[PDB]
Order: structure tokens, then C-alpha cells, then sequence
């Protein structure tokens, strides 16, 4: 700061504590059911995904 | 969502019959 200010390099970062991360298995991420539409999307052929 | 859910007077009131 001031007029005798040294140059400069701008640092960046976030904290997010008692957060869990979360990854909706939903066509779109929001939440629309308990049971969402890609829960009941493939009831329809056995599937078994690896 | 972590799943949550439940089935939902001021003039007396108990009358199953």
C-alpha cells in the first residue's frame, strides 16, 4: 500500500468446513423426490452397471 | 435432501369412535 507499494501477485482460495460434498443422481441436480428420476429410469432393463 | 418424511384445534378434542 501507499506510493512505495511493492508489485504484486493476488492469491485465491475458499474454506467450506462442515459441508459434505454432493453429487445428485438426478437428471438435472435438483432435488424433485426422494426417489429420483434416474433411481426409476432403468428399472425398466435389468442394467447391472459396472 | 437426506430423506424425511411424516403424515401431518383449538375447540376440544379425541374422538376416534
Amino acid at each position: 500500500i501507499g506510493q512505495t507499494a511493492v508489485p504484486s501477485v493476488t492469491q485465491k482460495k475458499f474454506l467450506c468446513d462442515r459441508v459434505m460434498w454432493r453429487i445428485p443422481f438426478s437428471s438435472n441436480f435438483m432435488s424433485m423426490g426422494a426417489l429420483t428420476d434416474l433411481g426409476q429410469n432403468m428399472l425398466y432393463a435389468n442394467s447391472a452397471h459396472a | 435432501n437426506f430423506a424425511s418424511l411424516a403424515p401431518r384445534r383449538p375447540f376440544m378434542g379425541t374422538w376416534n369412535e
